[PDB]
RNA sequence: CUUGAGUCUCGUAGAGGGGGGUAGAAUUCCAGGUGUAGCGGUGAAAUGCGUAGAGAUCUGGAGGAAUACCGGUGGCGAAGGCGGCCCCCUGGACGAAGACUGACGCUCAGGUGCGAAAGCGUGGGGAGCAAACAGGAUUAGAUACCCUGGUAGUCCACGCCGUAAACGAUGUCGACUUGGAGGUUGUGCCGGCGUGGCUUCCGGAGCUAACGCGUUAAGUCGACCGCCUGGGGAGUACGGCCGCAAGGUUAAAACUCAAAUGAAUUGACGGGGGCCCGCACAAGCGGUGGAGCAUGUGGUUUAAUUCGAUGCAACGCGA
């Protein structure tokens, strides 16, 4: 906005890991403030990606989201009719916040029965670079890449 | 084939593009390359960070004549002015002279009249 | 500007000063400057109002030294 | 400032005084403005004559790029 | 007679003019060397150029035009104009001491001369630039603006043309009338104090419709000249004179309107400037636009489909 006045809004670590990470993450997931819906799905996949990784729950959502996030995207700019992709550094916020919206609507597209085995799939495929999660990724960077001339704007 | 160890590079550096020409002292062109040849055209043609392209892909193309010390040439307005030199020394060139060879005219020729944008 | 690189000098500094040499002989100037052609009554236009501009704000300095803004 | 030749009483400026001429040029061999060097406008106008006496004579350079 | 006007003596600054020579930078072209896949151009492109070797870079040569810096609300000239350096010929201005002539002055219809750029004639020259022209774009179109090329012309000699917002939109000459800050160019005396010429900016009285002008007047006066008399028709037509032509110059009428105009004021507006704000963008989340159905409207239909709301601010609105 104009003026500034924007500030953190507190959020409640999770109930099971006490994690404000994956606090956020059932955020993104949640539709129609059905939060005990997402905070299921959520939980149900962790223990699927557990299972199948043999690290932890929040080992494995970590090792997934450092395949996702990214670190550096483009901002459109207009300059004489035609945009300016300018591209920036992605602040490490944004890269999470980034990464979990990429991961959710990755499983949202998924072809699997119930959304914990998406989102399950979908971070293990994220775990070792496979899905259209990280594909998004690549994309982003590859389009970061091809304007890094234009990074004074 | 034949060693050098002592060039000239010159910035070729227009509104358009950057030509970057390294040749020996007495102007024999060893090898050359230009922003707009290395995958930049349009808006991004005319860029520092094409020129600093062409300037490291410039050096690549004189890899095999050994050069070591090199006279910069800078020629034009262009924003390849400075980041080709920058990547000329980043590229292990032992930088010993700086020269702007910017023609000026002193008067010379009528200039293409203004334009009406 | 002809630059010679000094000794134990590092590239930097001597970039720098290749850099203050053509800023100071006005080469960039001079070849914007040379770029078109602009006739004769549109370069004294130009002389005229940069003269009469200079003077102005010279002028409302010095009389703006003496006025408080508060 | 400190225009050096009235204080010297000079009549003319003598284009083969080469050393006082290379204080009126830059290192690229340009007539420097009055307006740096204090010189006087008569002054000025007999040491831009002179120095272009001194070039035609390759006494001094036009430039530093021949 | 000497105070206006002029002559002489000594110096001073100056892109004043005419003629000739010459220098360095750069562009282009030509020849060759190195080298290799692009160059160039734009908002983005494309035309164009390039493997028949361009562009870049080096060497040598040819040719034309203009003189960076100095350079300056600096200088010179009646105005138009005038800019590297050197010589030849030449005009004006100014200052200091005197000496000399003795009103020889001012203005000027007609006349005569000069007079930017473009244009015209003859003969040269032609690098760069560029009306015309061609192509590529842009666009609804684009006979344009942008791009790639490009001929007259721009340059020289001689002749013509005689016009420009040829402007300070301010005729010439003389006198007088508070100040301040500079620039430039002389000169006197001891960096200080004077005293002349030209010149930039501000401003006082006064003047002015106002804007402004203000000792360089648009103030206060005198001499003489030019010119105006509502807007349009029209600086046109016809006639004359001039011109090779293009055209110039002198210059109406019928008819028509009740205005046209200047300066300033308050708004509004601007693809003017500055500073701010709003779910205005941006960052996000969920929708509408597609389906069925509800509901209102338009329309069509009807005997009637009652009336009203009907850009935002009517359309699940009066109901
Ligand atoms: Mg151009
Ligand atoms: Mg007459
Ligand atoms: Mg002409
Ligand atoms: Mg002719
Ligand atoms: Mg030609
Ligand atoms: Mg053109
Ligand atoms: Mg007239
Ligand atoms: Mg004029
Ligand atoms: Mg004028
Ligand atoms: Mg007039
Ligand atoms: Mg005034
Ligand atoms: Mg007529
Ligand atoms: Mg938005
Ligand atoms: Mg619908
Ligand atoms: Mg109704
Ligand atoms: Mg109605
Ligand atoms: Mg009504
Ligand atoms: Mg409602």
């Amino acid at each position: 906005p104009r003026r500034r006045v924007i500030g953190q809004r507190k959020i409640l670590p999770d109930p099971k890991f006490g994690s404000e990470l994956l606090a956020k993450f059932v955020n993104i997931l949640m539709v129609d403030g059905k939060k005990s819906t997402a905070e299921s799905i959520v939980y149900s996949a962790l223990e699927t990606l557990a299972q199948r990784s043999g690290k932890s729950e929040l080992e494995a959502f970590e090792v997934a989201l450092e395949n996702v996030r990214p670190t550096v995207e483009v901002k459109s700019r207009r300059v004489g009719g035609s945009t300016y992709q300018v591209p920036v550094e992605v602040r490490p916020v944004r890269r999470n916040a980034l990464a979990m919206r990429w991961i959710v609507e990755a499983a949202r597209k998924r072809g699997d029965k119930s959304m914990a085995l998406r989102l399950a799939n979908e971070l293990s495929d994220a775990a070792e670079n496979k899905g259209t999660a990280v594909k998004k990724r690549e994309d982003v960077h590859r389009m970061a890449e091809a304007n890094k001339a234009f990074a004074h704007y | 084939r034949k060693q050098v160890s002592d060039g000239v590079a010159h910035i070729h550096a227009s509104f358009n593009n950057t030509i970057v020409t390294i040749t020996d002292r007495q102007g024999n062109a060893l090898g050359w390359a230009t922003a707009g040849g290395s995958g930049f055209r349009g808006s991004r043609k005319s860029t520092p960070f094409a020129a600093q392209v062409a300037a490291e892909r410039c050096a690549d193309a004189v890899k095999e004549y050994g050069i070591k010390n090199l006279e910069v040439m800078v020629k034009g307005p262009g924003p390849g002015r400075e980041s080709t030199i920058r990547a000329l020394n980043a590229a292990g060139f032992r930088i010993t002279n700086i020269t702007d060879v910017t023609p000026i005219p002193h008067x010379g020729c009528r200039p293409p009249k203004k334009r009406r944008v | 500007p002809v630059i010679k690189v000094r000794e134990n000098e590092p590239f930097d500094v001597a970039l720098r000063r290749f850099k203050r040499s053509c800023e100071k002989a006005g080469v960039l100037a001079e070849v914007r400057r040379r770029e078109f052609y602009e006739k004769p009554t549109t370069e004294r236009k130009r002389a005229k109002a940069s003269a009469v501009k200079r003077h102005a704000k010279k002028l409302a300095r010095e009389n703006a030294r003496r006025t408080r803004l508060y | 400032k400190f225009c050096r030749f009235t204080a010297e009483g000079v009549q003319e400026i003598d284009y083969k005084d080469i050393a006082t001429l290379k204080n009126y040029i830059t290192e690229s061999g340009k007539i420097v403005p009055s307006r740096i060097t204090g010189t006087r406008a008569k002054y000025q106008r007999q040491l831009a004559r002179a120095i272009k006496r001194a070039r035609y004579l390759s006494l001094l350079p036009y430039t530093d790029r021949h």
